[PDB]
């Protein structure tokens, strides 16, 4: 059995109330009794245990937290969302021999559309004498998560050699950060001069370019 | 006690006093199956079983006969011909310890629906499944015993509810059990009916000078007519003489 | 009643680690104690069980090829050895109280066929122009983690640390910056402190257009 959670993530207001589902490949009820178990999981911290099997709940865990569900659909239901439900959630099955988890259900708290700045930071000549070029990207924080960030060389398009980092959903500000890398030896990163990020994103009006000249 | 192992205690050669009960208001759920609530009193039963424990508020409703749940269907099930009452009252502020109540436990699953009056106290991990338990709470193994969570602010509903459901068995034996037989004062010399411990009559009682042997209840004379008789209470004896007649 | 979780590996490939967990507080008797794997990304997944009562030992299929699982009874622990090493397989690998009630704090099983080397510390400039970002990038460091702060901790806003990524080459790579209003720059000092202990590396480099 191969399971498949969505959505992959979920925005909630503190108080709000939350649901997220999964799909199983086969049936999971044997002798009217459901076994699939579902985890919560906060960065750098020891996943926990949720429920027993597909409704029932483990003591330990708050009221809050519930599910329900039957053959291959399941659904939590998080009524009340505080900062501290604020984590991945997996869904395990226990049917077939290999019991497998599922993918990953971020929950964020939500918040209005936030438009993120971008900056960029050319690689420095100290860094050139070692040999190296690494141009960076930066978001200067955003609420929604996707955007595309593009590579632009004397104006011809990159790929396969930029390496991305996003942040964590941050507690007060509520903006991930976004920083992305082009590692380019130095004889390739002098044969060009123009280097500019384009960034496009559901908070912009306008895809944003960070771009400047080698001097 | 938690209703995993509901305390059951019999009851006989007692006079139950029924009225006491429906006629407090302490308690709110008073559903009695089979009998009257108010002819409980004048009814004489072998023995009667208090079974007894603490219920969630909301599973209340699960203790009766026809209704399913996990209460009902792993921890105390009641018959379908059931010929009783149950007593079910809110005690919020005894069994709801300040922090939650975590020593009242209930029975989640169990592989089989036990029959009507089974108590299963057998701490056994359940094999939900294919796999050998071995003992071992597993995926797919589990202690079947849950807390229910108690913290004394808490839905109405989840609030503790203890629970005593009294059966009435009448077996082929004696009854032992019964009701107040109640009583009413005497009057002397009136003709009036009298019920004398099941002495059906008429007449004028009047004070006697018979000397009855102690174990005895009542005189008869030549051509067996009753005409003594000791009233049960204050132990004294009474001397019947027919209401007046005659042809005018 | 606690878990621990013992030893952080370097091994190199092909070799085979028996990771130890302390069960400290449990009965050990009745409760299965199961392995999972935490892959860097998300992807947690089942290892295996064992009873501890007995000994058995249900592994999944296609990591039942070399792994295999352990209870000590003296110590009451669980060894996992997971025979072979590569570099996919490698992920964090925790030990938990039946279906994970009670976790332990976890071990980053990390097969390395690279060595340790120091993290290199560059300036990135100020921007050119109102708030202006700088910082510091820290590249090829190996092992992970690398601490990097701002005058020793006496500038914490606005600060942000990117979480280390990984390289073709194996070797860590993080970029650490500070948005600051303009007026600063050509005033205000900003220098990055970077500690990478397991090369035993401290450096403080001054960003400056
Ligand atoms: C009814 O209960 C009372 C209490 O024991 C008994 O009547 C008492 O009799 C003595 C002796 O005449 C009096 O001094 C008391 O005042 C009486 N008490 C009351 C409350 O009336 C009597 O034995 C009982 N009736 C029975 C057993 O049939």
């Amino acid at each position: 059995i191969v399971l498949t959670q969505s959505p992959a993530s979920l925005a909630v207001s503190l108080g709000q109330r939350a649901t997220i589902s999964c799909r199983a490949s086969e049936s999971v009820e044997y002798y009217g009794t459901s076994l699939m178990q579902w985890y919560q999981q906060k960065p750098g911290q020891p996943p926990k245990v949720l429920i027993y099997a597909a409704s029932n709940v483990e003591s330990g865990v708050p009221a809050r937290f519930s599910g329900s569900g039957s053959g291959t659909d399941f659904s939590l239901n998080i009524h009340p969302v505080e900062e501290d439900d604020i984590a991945m959630y997996f869904c395990q099955q226990s049917r077939k021999v290999p019991w497998t988890f599922g993918g990953g259900t971020k929950l964020e708290i939500k918040r209005t559309v936030a438009a993120p700045s971008v900056f960029i930071f050319p690689p420095s000549d100290e860094q050139l004498k070692s040999g190296t070029a690494s141009v960076v990207c930066l978001l200067n924080n955003f609420y929604p998560r996707e955007a595309k960030v593009q590579w632009k060389v004397d104006n011809a398009l990159q790929s396969g050699n930029s390496q991305e980092s996003v942040t964590e959903q941050d507690s007060k500000d509520s903006t991930y950060s976004l920083s992305s890398t082009l590692t380019l030896s130095k004889a390739d990163y002098e044969k060009h001069k123009v280097y500019a990020c384009e960034v496009t994103h559901q908070g912009l009006s306008s895809p944003v370019t960070k771009s400047f000249n080698r001097g | 006690a938690s209703v995993y192992a509901w305390n059951r205690k019999r009851i006989s050669n007692c006079v139950a006093d029924y009225s006491v009960l429906y006629n407090s208001a302490s308690f709110s759920t008073f559903k009695c199956y089979g009998v009257s609530p108010t002819k409980l009193n004048d009814l004489c039963f072998t023995n009667v079983y208090a079974d007894s424990f603490v219920i969630r508020g909301d599973e209340v409703r699960q203790i009766a006969p026809g209704q399913t749940g996990k209460i009902a269907d792993y921890n105390y099930k009641l018959p379908d011909d059931f010929t009783g009452c149950v007593i079910a009252w809110n005690s919020n502020n005894l069994d709801s310890k300040v922090g939650g109540n975590y020593n009242y436990l209930y029975r989640l699953f169990r592989k089989s629906n036990l029959k009507p009056f089974e108590r299963d106290i057998s701490t056994e991990i359940y094999q939900a499944g294919s796999t050998p338990c071995n003992g071992v709470e597993g995926f797919n193994c589990y202690f079947p015993l849950q807390s229910y969570g108690f913290q004394p602010t808490n839905g109405v509903g989840y609030q503790p509810y203890r629970v005593v459901v009294l059966s009435f068995e009448l077996l082929h034996a004696p009854a032992t059990v019964c009701g107040p037989k109640k009583s009413t004062n005497l009057v002397k010399n009136k003709c009036v009916n009298f019920n004398f411990n099941g002495l059906t009559g008429t007449g004028v009682l009047t004070e006697s000078n018979k000397k009855f042997l102690p174990f005895q209840q009542f005189g008869r004379d030549i051509a067996d007519t009753t005409d003594a008789v000791r009233d049960p209470q204050t132990l004294e004896i009474l001397d019947i003489t027919p209401c007046s007649f005659g042809g005018v | 009643v606690q878990l621990q979780q013992s030893g952080p590996e370097l091994v190199k490939p092909g070799a085979s680690v028996k990771i130890s967990c302390k069960a400290s507080g449990y009965s050990f008797t009745g409760y299965s104690m199961n392995w999972m794997k935490q892959s860097p990304e998300k992807s947690l997944e089942w290892i295996g069980e064992i009873n501890p009562s007995t000994g058995g030992t249900t592994d999944n299929q296609k990591f039942k090829a070399k792994a295999t699982l352990t209870v000590d009874k003296s110590s009451s622990t669980a060894y996992m050895q997971l025979k072979s090493l590569t570099s996919e397989d490698s992920a964090v690998y925790y030990c938990a109280r039946s279906r994970g009630d009670y976790w332990g704090q976890g071990t980053s099983v990390t097969v390395s066929k690279a060595s340790t080397k120091g993290p290199s510390v560059f300036p990135l400039a100020p921007s050119s122009k109102g708030t202006a970002a700088l910082g510091c990038l820290v590249k090829d460091y190996f092992p992970e983690p690398v601490t990097v702060s701002w005058n020793s901790g006496a500038l914490t806003s606005g600060v942000h640390t990117f979480p280390a990524v990984l390289q073709s080459s194996g070797l860590y790579s993080l970029s650490s910056v500070v948005t600051v209003p303009s007026s600063s720059l050509g005033t205000q000092t900003y220098i990055c402190n970077v500690n990478h202990k397991p090369s035993n590396t401290k450096v403080d480099k001054k960003v400056e257009p």
